[PDB]
């Protein structure tokens, strides 16, 4: 029996190349807009925000209403995507700047800096998992600054 | 998909037999290590292991202590992993005699350490805390492992028996005459500003209420001396840039009729605890409060 | 005294090794072995090419 | 092109603790029951010789002496590792085609091949534990010979 | 892997994987023959002792 999944199909040719990248990332946390079954590669990832006259904050309001998801498995012609559920533990990757620690506690924030999948015109841009107080520090500094 | 299929109810956990059963029944082959029953199998419990230095193990050899992370200030050790019992050492709320015979306890390098970076650096005591939960095992050594739930109830390999959590009886509050049949717990850490530097209160409260906005009213009137120092600080003392009068954190749920009082020995001493015998953890943040 | 070998080995490739050169500039000896032996689900062959 | 001359595997060798000479020094004895048990002791019942003395000399007394020992535990353990790839192959067939039956007898023989190497650790730790305790108690060359 | 006492570090199972090649070294040995040898070997004159 199989456990719960979000199909993602990539509208774009790939290569041997291209898929062997994505099963590096077989457990990282993927944003995705909406809570649907079955979507286009263009909704993964922050790239469908990036913008020129907009930066950090709206990203960051924009991440907060966006649904978690982590990549499950790799196959040809789709990708198993799998939504958590609260209370359950998980295996997630550290793509981040930042070592972690046993107890630390991680939140989401929109990346700030190796480059991943450029298709035609899209990128995987994936988020940055970063221990809370430092993500405090970065937001007064940023501010203040 | 078909009618039989939507119709037919859930496979049991319980009769299907695991990975390795059906391996062994594929080959048909015997193996020595007895497979037919996965211990842990069916525990719902969240759990993680931790090393912790000899010195430091006191009163955590019996499960049901509540484990803390405290930061170093420092790259060597950076984290440490300690007890509700060493705070006890620190907080204003404790009586003299308890402090002097749990002080007498943490006769060690180790905890003398813990002790001397809390006190070393200038932020609050609760910026240099992350709460892990409640632990329920050990292996003594030089250096000992200790397993701790982070999620769930307290108990034992078979679940043949259940294991409370112990507060010590000095930090132990409650704010109301009869208590409601379900009954929340917090940690509450309250700073007095008194000249020569803050004196912190470690409380560990047992409640009703679940809404947050409730909850920090009935604790504003129930430390309202703090705030009036809070203000007083504020206004006497500028260039001192004071943040909160207390911070609230929950940790778990447990049933009124669970509460009980107890006592715990430890070399031929004995401390005086409140028990609360079917606690099940379940952590948040530290949320502050002016 | 002792037995030796009086002669040469020889060994040949296969048509299927000559399509996988022509194709993919590679060679797996012994191919129809290994794709029985896979297809099977035997995990060892007996002996090397 | 570029050939490949055969692909090849490491043929392991079993150890077994009741074959190794080592266990001439123990008594190997199986008890289901072992975990529930806290501790195990024998008792010895000692009453010593004694001659009888001549005048004038203090006369030894007969005199019992009541020794008992004690049993000590040693448990072993090792984990294993299965991935999750691993477990839903083992247990899924996909249309039944020839890939998804080699990914089944993959996941199978993973398993089978987790579960032999984690006997034979065993078996061997079990060995390095009773020859750990055998160099616990005994004592060098000059303290016993000085006895 | 050999199982360790209660509280030591346990061991990690291990795979390890090698790939070997191959070298390459030919010989060569030339001889000659003179002019006069390959005519006598090749073509015949008048029959004679």
């Amino acid at each position: 029996a199989m456990e719960a999944n979000i199909f993602c199909t990539f509208d774009h040719k790939l290569s041997i190349a291209d898929v062997g990248k994505l099963t590096k990332l077989v457990a990282a946390v993927v944003p995705i807009p909406q809570r649907l079954h079955l979507i286009k590669h263009y909704q993964l990832g922050l790239h469908q925000f990036v913008d020129h006259t907009r930066g950090y904050v709206r990203l960051r309001g924009l991440l907060r209403n966006m649904t978690l998801t982590l990549m499950r498995r790799v196959e040809g012609n789709q990708i198993l995507l799998h939504v958590p559920t609260h209370g359950l533990l998980y295996t997630v990757l550290n793509t981040g700047p930042v070592t972690w620690e046993k107890g630390d506690a991680l939140c989401v924030l929109p990346p700030l800096f190796e480059n991943l999948l450029t298709l035609g015109q899209w990128e995987l841009v994936l988020p940055w998992i970063v221990p809370m107080p430092l993500a405090l520090e970065i937001n007064q500094r940023l501010l203040i600054m | 998909m078909d009618a039989r299929a939507v119709a037919k109810r859930p496979r049991d956990p319980a009769d299907e037999d695991n990975e390795l059963v059906t391996a062994l029944k594929a080959k048909r082959e015997v193996n020595t290590i007895s497979v037919r029953y996965l211990y842990h199998a069916d525990h719902q419990a969240l759990t993680a292991r931790f090393f912790v230095p000899e010195g430091l193990v006191e009163f955590e050899a019996q499960p049901g202590a509540l484990l803390i992370r405290m930061e170093t200030g420092c790259d060597s050790p950076r984290h440490l992993y300690i007890s509700l019992y060493l705070l006890g050492i620190r907080a204003s709320n404790v009586s003299a005699s308890t402090r002097c015979l749990l002080e007498s306890v943490y006769t060690a390098s180790a905890a003398r350490a813990a002790l001397q970076w809390l006190d070393l650096g200038p932020h609050l005591l609760h910026r240099r805390l992350e709460t892990l939960g409640c632990v329920k095992t050990v292996s003594l050594g030089i250096t000992s492992l200790l397993t701790c739930v982070m999620r769930g109830y307290l108990y034992n390999t078979l679940k043949t028996e259940v294991f409370a959590l112990m507060i010590p009886k000095d930090m132990y509050l409650t704010w109301e005459e009869t208590r409601g049949r379900l009954q929340y717990v917090y940690l509450i850490i309250v700073y007095d500003y008194d000249g020569p530097e803050t004196r912190p209160g470690i409380y560990v409260l047992t409640s009703s209420i679940a809404h947050w906005q409730t909850l920090v009213d009935v604790a504003r009137g129930k430390f309202a001396r703090e705030r009036c120092s809070f203000v007083n600080r504020r206004i006497t003392r500028p260039r001192q840039i004071p943040l909160c009068t207390g911070v609230i954190q929950k940790l778990g749920w447990c049933l009124a009729d669970d509460i009980h009082t107890s006592f715990l020995v430890h070399k031929e001493l004995k401390l005086s605890v409140v028990r609360l015998d079917n606690f099940s953890v379940e952590l948040g943040d530290f949320r502050e409060f002016v | 005294t002792v037995s030796a070998p009086a002669t040469y080995g020889n060994f040949v490739l296969s048509p299927e090794n000559a399509v996988t050169a022509i194709s993919y500039h590679s060679i797996l000896a012994d191919f129809n072995s290994y794709k029985a032996h896979l297809t099977s689900g035997q995990p060892h062959l007996p002996n090397d090419s | 092109f570029e050939a490949i001359f055969g692909t090849f595997c490491n043929r392991l060798e079993w150890v077994y603790f009741l074959t190794s000479g080592l266990a001439a020094a123990a008594h190997a004895i199986k008890f289901h029951d072992l975990n529930k048990l806290t501790t195990g002791k024998m008792l010895f019942h000692v009453q010593v010789p004694r001659v009888a003395s001549g005048a004038g000399l203090p006369t030894s007394r007969q005199t019992t002496i009541m020794v008992t020992k004690y049993s000590e535990k040693s448990p072993i353990t090792i984990p294993f590792e299965l991935s999750a790839a691993c477990l839903t192959y083992l247990r899924e067939t996909f249309e039944g085609t020839i890939l998804d039956k080699i990914l089944n007898v993959e996941a199978m023989h993973t398993v089978l091949r987790a579960l032999k190497n984690t006997a034979d650790a065993m078996e061997r730790g079990l060995i390095h534990s009773f020859l750990q305790t055998l160099l616990r108690k005994a004592p060098p060359y000059f303290v016993v010979q000085t006895l």
